[PDB]
């Protein structure tokens, strides 16, 4: 019938209009995520100045970090970052069966595969694969704090202290682009002796000129590049005296900085799921606008079937009256 | 077609011949006899066709009975108009036709040749203890793989598959599998395309519908699978895929 024709015509419309604003809703989430990101840079800068300075100072071959310790293989952890709400493209779900690759991996090297897990999606897919130790698995944290930082940092570092967790991994899309994020692992412990973090595929990150997403539209498609300025590399000062140790400050920033990368670990899978939800988003406004127009092309196809039945039914009068 | 059913039944009665009887379009045999009405003085009963369509489409198929003398394969064809089944040609049809192959317009919108919603297609035939137990097994096992693909359809369309389940993925992507390897190409069909077609064999057919379902063409690719005659000839083909690099 008709009129049901109509129907879900204007529900493809409504469907179609919430398409759009899901898709500009979360690319405004992840617009203040790229603020996020951004609004810790300082803290990061000045650490990685203070890092690349100390160990220049720190020239030894005796004194040592307990993070900096990398202890024997014997079990690794995987620490995954991932996105909460569902169906955010499928970055929890391309994460995921990287994090399976991982786990496919770690049981490859023998090494334990223990699973530091966060993100409430992240949790229930530790959960559904019931099959492998699930370390601390961290809540869905909308817009993360770095309470939840210093928590689940705290885990890492409690775990990652001791040798029971030997050199642990974190996988977190890294967000690359507002379309692509396969997930990269990057060697969350045991602790970079250069500073300059690894993948957990190897690549050594940089300690100072380092990638950061942030979004500018070339055209009328706003876009997403991870964009690399390098901070200060002056050291500390000549003048600067180490008030405490050298070696136990060394010990310290490796809280500090474990703690900085796992913020913006956490912040990189944040922006992805807000990123590839918002693509999907998109893309399925752009194919809603497409089915609307073949419903209403089938639904004016239709208004001239009801006008052919009218038309039957005048040409039966002709014979009548 | 009254007069070649007449020479028919020459061949089926007369010389008893099996009757191997093409014909078409019958659809347009229908709309002739619908504008000859409308000479006739007779009031137009559906949209356009004549009140007699039925019983003369009935005619038509009642000479076209298979008999014991010369049985009567007679392939025909509905020039099914407007993309309307439920157009009273067709359905009319739909009755009177004990195997309509139901080529869909969309399947060559995907490239198919042939063409045919095999969904859309049903066959008396199509029993286990008609085609073997194992044949409608696969066939009813392909077919609602094809009735889950489009039931898949509804969900891809909007949202795409990213929301969908793995099993989901795994059913989705094997049915496309299974409508890939559906396209095969036919054998005078070159002088449109240029492909020589295989005449596929049943069997053959059986073990690909065999591999595809049961996945073992999984790692095969679906585009290697497209006018792949023989799951062989898919693993060619597919060798050819996986050479090209």
């Amino acid at each position: 019938n008709l009129r049901e024709l109509r129907d879900r015509i204007g529900s493809v419309k409504n469907t179609q209009k919430i398409t759009e604003a899901m898709k500009l809703v979360a690319a405004a989430k992840v617009r203040r995520a790229q603020e996020a990101v951004v609004n810790g840079r300082p803290f990061s800068e000045t650490l990685v100045e203070v890092l690349y300075n100390m160990n220049e100072q720190l020239q030894t071959e005796d004194v040592d970090v307990p993070l900096t310790k990398i202890r024997t293989v014997k079990k690794v952890a995987l620490m995954v970052v991932t996105g909460d709400r569902g169906l955010c493209g499928g970055f929890n779900n391309m994460l995921l069966k990287k994090a399976e690759s991982r786990i496919a991996e770690l049981k490859k090297l023998g090494v334990d595969y223990t699973i530091i897990s966060i993100g409430k999606k992240g949790n229930t897919y530790f959960i559904r694969r019931p099959e492998i130790p699930v370390d601390r698995y961290f809540d869905g944290t909308n817009l993360p704090t770095a309470k939840e930082a210093q928590a689940i940092a705290d885990d890492v570092f409690s775990l990652f202290v001791s040798e029971e967790v030997d050199k642990v991994e974190m996988l977190y899309t890294k967000f690359v682009s507002l379309v692509k994020s396969d997930p990269v692992i990057h060697t969350l412990l045991p602790l970079s002796p250069k500073g300059e973090i690894c993948d957990i595929n190897g690549k050594c990150v940089d300690a100072a000129e380092d990638e950061l997403f942030r979004l500018t539209t070339k055209e009328g498609k706003l876009t997403v590049e991870r964009d690399m300025i390098k901070t200060e590399t002056p050291a500390f000062s000549p003048i600067l005296e180490f008030e405490q140790d050298p070696a136990q400050i060394l010990d310290a920033l490796l809280p500090l900085y474990l703690n900085s990368q796992i913020l913006r670990a956490l912040q990189e899978s944040l922006a992805s799921e807000l990123a590839a939800r918002m693509t999907a988003m998109s893309n399925a406004t752009d194919n809603a606008n497409e089915l609307k127009k073949t419903l209403s092309i089938n639904y004016n196809r239709a208004r001239q079937a009801k006008i052919t039945g009218e038309i039957l039914e005048i040409v039966a009068g002709a014979n009548a009256c | 077609g009254l007069t070649a059913l007449t020479m028919a039944e020459y061949f089926r009665d007369v010389n008893e011949q099996d009757v191997l009887l093409f014909i078409d379009n019958i659809f347009r045999f229908v709309q002739a006899g619908s504008e000859v009405s409308a000479l006739l003085g007779r009031m137009p009963s559906a949209v356009g066709y004549q009140p007699t369509l039925s019983t003369e489409m009935g005619s038509l198929q009642e000479r076209i009975t298979s008999t014991k003398e010369g049985s009567i394969t007679s392939i025909q064809a509905v020039y099914v108009p407007a993309d309307d089944l439920t157009d009273p040609a067709p359905a009319t049809t739909f009755a009177h036709l004990d195997a309509t192959t139901v080529l869909s317009r969309g399947l060559a919108a995907k490239g198919i040749y042939p063409a045919v919603d095999p969904l859309d297609s049903t066959s008396t035939m199509l029993q286990p203890r008609i085609v073997g137990e194992e044949h409608y097994e696969i066939a009813q096992r392909v077919k609602e793989t094809l009735q889950r693909y489009k039931e898949l359809q509804d969900i891809i369309a909007i949202l795409g598959l990213d929301e969908l389940s793995e099993e989901d993925r795994l059913t989705v992507a094997r049915a496309r599998k299974i409508e890939r390897f559906l396209s095969q190409p036919f054998f005078v069909a070159e002088v449109f395309t240029g492909s020589p077609g295989k005449y596929v064999g049943l069997a053959e057919t059986i073990r690909g519908f065999q591999l595809i379902l049961s996945g073992e063409l999984d790692s095969l690719p679906e585009q290697a699978f497209y006018l792949v005659g023989n799951i062989d000839e898919a693993t060619a083909k597919a060798m050819n895929l996986e050479m090209e690099s």
